[PDB]
RNA sequence: UAAUAUUUGUUUAAUGAAAAGUAUUUUAUUAUUAUAUUGUAUAGUAUUAUUAUAGUGUAUAGUUUUUUAAAAAUAUAAAAAAUAAAGUAUGAAUUAAUAUCAAAAUUUUAAUAAAAAUUAAAAAAUU
């Protein structure tokens, strides 16, 4: 760096698509039928039923 | 030279015996190496800290953790001879706790005192 | 909170020096200066002459409270805390203490009267029933040359005697305790055991000046 | 007047259908906090609570923790579970402690 | 007049006679390191 | 002096050295504190006024001072004093042959034995074991370090078994 | 049918104290300098807590001097020229 | 002694305490040692004066 | 050695501090015996 | 050299022969000592540079009296 | 600067260790053949550092804390091969006169001229 950046070059990286994809970015998911956890679809737990199974 | 007797500088025997520091009562004759005047001010610390490493491989007096007070041993009670490891040369620097019992009231002496 | 504390931290986040320390924790080191500060004004008591001199207030005398709280108020002083220089005066200041749980008993909340500052309360004449500034009398007591303090109200000129010190004589301890009939009992015959020692001592002093003469 | 003032603000505060819960010395950093924050803003207890579940950060851990503690409140005040939302989360900086990082050729810094 | 400054300890017997002040100060200070009175410590350094 | 300072234009009084001296007493109140051989005037003096006043009474005669009727002396003989106190955990309701003493570090293995036979009557000792363990130092809440008395741990081997019972 | 070190050491005569010192290193039982863990160290009582020493926590892992004085220094006896 | 005090009400007279004032430098001082006296001193506290 | 993190050189240089019994020998006359005169 | 405070708390490069500092693990800050030195308060007994004199009066008041 | 570098604990032949001058052993501990007395565990270099210095004495105690789902270029070894970069967590340092910035060209002005004037045509983020 050769300056201090102001408020504004501080802010110009939320603009960015890479910044928002990371960090503020809600989930999507539904509850598991067998578990009644909050579940991403493609993610499984370690249980009998939702081996077999997946939900 | 030393005042205090020569076997508590090198030992009385090859392994070192007797050496480290020796506090004397004073009311007898004998002598120790505990001496407080300035010049002798290094080597009783040089006991302290160090102690002193002897050739045969094992150092003596202090080699631990916690540093002896040369001041608080009990006293030199006599000299090391190699046949018997201790010769007592002086008895009467041995406390003997003595208590007189059973004399008068005595037994009717308790260690409190009660109210009126 | 602790647990949750941890609870919410990272595995991968290391702490050190877990059981010992880098420094040697037994040296004497002063306190930071704000709690040294904390403890000056919570511990003033433990100044020099923070008692008050020739001290008035002893349990029973019949006070006014001239400032703070409780201003106008009277009351008998109850029980005096003299190092603190306090004093508990009947049904004023009274405040609510918190006696906690334990195994067999609840939390109770149960009143009690709370030490007052000496500054602030002033003694009551007990004739004209008007405060009066107290001075501090010596008179020959009864059949006894002392003269044992007393303390008089400047205004009426009346005398108020100082209430005896008693305390727990519940306490007893008969099987290890000498009776006085037993302590009292003389057994110092001081001349035959002078005797005894003088020439014990003469004995020593004599052999150490031969002893000297011998060297000489 | 002023014990009478701060009496009806308190009071006023109190019989509001809300309750506020204050985290103090969370173990987190100012920014990395309000970046986890900011999801979730203007959320039902039930997303906020599930976003929080699902995510690999620890600013959503320690909200969850604050979630789950303030529901408690809100339960012991007298609300309603299934109708409750955040209407305001915020963060603010706290204390600091300080640490030793050493460096080369007798260089330190502090962490 | 004072014969010794306001903030000494008075370490005497209640005659005057000064003949065991050195037993008084040593009981005085074994009593300074453990008071016989005290009772738990709240400390986390604790004698034993 | 090539050159004169001026110095005139101070008043004498003696700086303070720069690498200052630090205070005499001890500060470590830890396992590897020091005692300090060197002898200050103030040990000589209390002393002085310990044995006979020395300010105000005049010094008894130097055959009185170096026998064993002198005060410090007498009193030592026919007025001892001694802790010799019991760890109870090793009396209590187990039999033990190996009770445990603490006692004065100024004590022998030999004045032990004497002690216990003279005034305790505890007639069978094979022997006594001997470790001097430092003061129990402590905080408290405050912070203020304290050190209890430094001790000596003896381990005292009997011929007989003997238990304290407790009574629960 | 197992090891039993024990057993395996009364069928040697290997003085069974002795035997177990063999697999432990030689800081836990003889007098000589060695890597210590503080933790091990033992701690005073707390106001939640008891006290923590090494004694109970590590009974094993403690010296023994009949091994180490018959073992490592030297008898005096042994030397005797009187 | 102040909460036992506070609970059982009793009264108490001397500091349950021992204060040294000098922190433990009263022992640095000699024991035959005693303030000389001091002559025509400055001071007005040697006038009694209630009112001023 | 005074120079040290240890403590036995921490304790060296604050006890070493402390001032010793002085007293004036004023010397012998071990040639002129003033006391077989 | 130095192109921060002469504290033991500030911020950017020191160096040892101008600046010297003794070893101090985890210092409690300029503000209000953090959870950090707080956890090392209620498990080992004091703070962990052994420089921070254990005062736990407060809380004597609180609990045992 | 800095959503940065660093750190990142999934498998041990560090056998040994007097020269360390710091580390609450609550009683670490003989049963001795010997006599009294004294003393046994982790802090060298600002670190729980690259990793110690040296004198013992010995050879089968495996004697038991190193993250990770592409490719360039850097580092080793044989442009192939081995290693490392989106990562969750920790979180420094050089630097900082600045306004949301300063892109391209032309000449001028007291010495590059990001100084002028004129024409002009520089979006955002990440590498
Ligand atoms: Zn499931």
């Amino acid at each position: 760096p050769k300056r201090k950046k102001n408020p504004m070059q501080l802010r110009r990286k939320v603009y960015g698509l890479h910044f928002k994809e990371k960090y503020l970015k809600m989930e999507e998911w539904y509850y598991c039928p067998l578990c009644a956890e909050p579940k991403k679809p493609g993610e499984w737990c370690r249980r009998e039923d939702c081996r077999q199974i997946k939900p | 030279k030393n005042s205090w007797p020569e076997w508590m500088d090198n030992g009385a025997d090859g392994t070192g015996y007797g050496i480290g520091l020796h506090r004397t009562h004073p009311l007898s004759r004998l002598r120790g190496n505990l001496k407080r005047s300035p010049s002798h001010v290094p080597r009783v610390l040089g006991m302290m800290i160090q102690g002193v490493w002897h050739k045969s491989g094992v150092k003596l007096y202090f080699r631990g953790g916690k540093p002896p007070n040369p001041s608080v041993h009990p006293y030199l009670t006599g000299e090391p001879c190699p046949l018997y490891g201790w010769k007592v040369t002086d008895e009467s620097v041995i406390r003997q706790f003595n208590m007189p019992s059973i004399d008068g009231t005595n037994f009717r002496y308790k260690p409190y005192v009660a109210l009126q | 909170r602790l647990e949750l504390l941890e609870s919410m931290r990272h595995p991968r986040e290391r702490d050190f020096y877990q059981d010992h320390t880098y420094h040697n924790q037994w040296l004497r080191r002063d306190l930071e200066k704000h709690q040294k500060q904390q403890l000056a004004a919570r511990y003033k008591y433990f100044a020099p002459d923070f008692e008050i001199s020739p001290w008035i207030w002893y349990p029973g005398d019949i006070v006014e409270v001239v400032s703070g709280e409780g201003i106008g108020q009277r009351g008998t002083i109850i029980a005096v805390i003299k190092y603190k220089n306090e004093i508990v005066v009947q049904n004023i200041n009274v405040q609510d203490v918190v006696i906690p749980a334990s195994e067999s008993r609840p939390e109770q909340i149960v009143q009690r009267e709370h030490p007052i500052s000496v500054t602030r309360v002033r003694h009551v004449d007990p004739s004209t029933n008007e405060i009066c500034n107290i001075e501090m009398v010596k008179v020959r007591n009864k059949e006894t040359g002392e003269m044992e303090e007393k303390r008089m109200s400047l205004e009426s000129g009346i005398l108020m005697s100082i209430p005896p010190v008693n305390d727990e004589l519940e306490v007893g301890d008969p099987l290890k305790d000498t009776p006085i009939q037993d302590a009292d009992e003389a057994t110092y015959d001081r001349e035959a055991e002078q005797a005894v020692l003088v020439d014990k001592r003469l004995e020593a002093m004599e052999e150490h000046f031969v002893q000297s003469l011998k060297q000489s | 007047y002023c014990e009478r003032l701060e009496t009806e603000l308190t009071v006023t505060q109190e019989r509001l259908p809300q309750h506020t819960l204050l985290m103090k010395a969370v173990p987190s950093s100012w920014k990395k906090l309000d970046i986890d924050i900011s999801v979730i803003r203007g959320l039902s207890l039930r997303e906020a609570m599930a976003q929080c579940k699902l995510s690999l950060r620890k600013g959503h851990q320690i909200v969850f923790r604050a979630l789950e503690m303030a529901q408690q409140g809100a339960e012991a005040k007298g609300l309603d579970k299934e109708h409750l939302r955040v209407a305001h989360i915020s963060c603010y900086p706290g204390p600091t402690d300080k640490q030793i990082d050493i460096r080369s050729k007798g260089y330190y810094a502090w962490k | 007049q004072r014969k010794l400054p306001k903030h000494f300890p008075v370490v005497q017997a209640s005659d005057g006679s000064s003949l065991l002040r050195e037993e008084t100060i040593a009981c005085m200070e074994r009593e300074r390191r453990l008071p016989h009175n005290m009772g738990k410590l709240y400390s986390y350094h604790r004698p034993y | 002096i090539h050159k004169g300072w001026r110095t005139w234009e101070y008043q004498h009084t003696r700086p303070d050295p720069r690498p200052f001296p630090d205070p005499p007493v001890n500060d470590y109140f830890g396992r590897s504190r020091i005692w300090n051989p060197i002898a200050c005037k103030l040990g000589y003096v209390r002393k002085k006024a310990d044995e006979w006043g020395w300010p105000n009474k005049p010094p008894p005669p130097t055959g009185l001072r170096h026998s064993q009727e002198f005060f410090p002396f007498f009193f030592e003989r026919y007025f001892p004093d001694a802790e010799v106190r019991l760890l109870l955990d090793s009396v209590l309701n187990n039999e033990t042959k190996r009770p445990v003493f603490q006692i004065p570090c100024s004590m022998s293995k030999v004045e032990l034995v004497n002690y216990l036979k003279n005034i305790y009557g505890i007639d069978n000792v094979v022997r006594v074991e001997v470790r001097n363990r430092r003061g129990r130092r402590y905080k408290n809440e405050v912070g203020e370090i304290k050190m209890m008395d430094d001790y000596k741990v003896a381990v005292v081997e009997l011929d007989t078994p003997v238990s304290v019972e407790l009574k629960q | 049918g197992r090891f039993n070190m024990d057993e395996a050491a009364a069928a040697l005569q290997l003085n069974p104290a002795y035997a177990a010192a063999l697999y432990r290193p030689l800081n836990y039982t003889f007098h000589i300098r060695g890597q210590l863990y503080p933790a091990q160290k033992g701690r005073p009582s707390r106001p939640g807590s008891l006290a923590a020493s090494q004694g109970r926590m590590f009974p094993l892992y403690q010296r023994n001097d009949r091994l180490d004085k018959e073992l490592f220094r030297l008898n005096s006896r042994g030397l005797t020229t009187e | 002694v102040d909460r036992e005090v506070l609970l059982t009400g009793k009264s108490v007279w001397e500091c349950p305490i021992h204060i040294d004032h000098t922190c433990g430098g009263s022992k640095t001082v000699p024991p035959h040692a005693k303030k000389p006296v001091r002559y025509m001193d400055a001071g007005i506290a040697n006038v009694g004066v209630t009112d001023i | 050695f005074k120079q040290g993190q240890g403590m036995f050189s921490h304790q060296l240089k604050r006890l070493l501090q402390k001032k010793s019994i002085h007293r004036y020998n004023w010397d012998p006359l071990p040639m002129y015996d003033p006391r077989k005169l | 050299y130095q192109r921060g405070g002469w504290s033991p708390g500030s911020k950017h490069q020191k160096h040892m022969t101008l600046n010297p500092t003794l070893y101090l693990y985890r210092f409690p800050g300029p503000h209000g000592p953090g959870p950090y030195t707080m956890k090392y308060w209620w498990t080992l007994g004091c703070f962990p540079t052994g420089m921070e004199v254990p005062f736990r009066l407060h809380e004597f008041l609180s609990t045992y009296q």
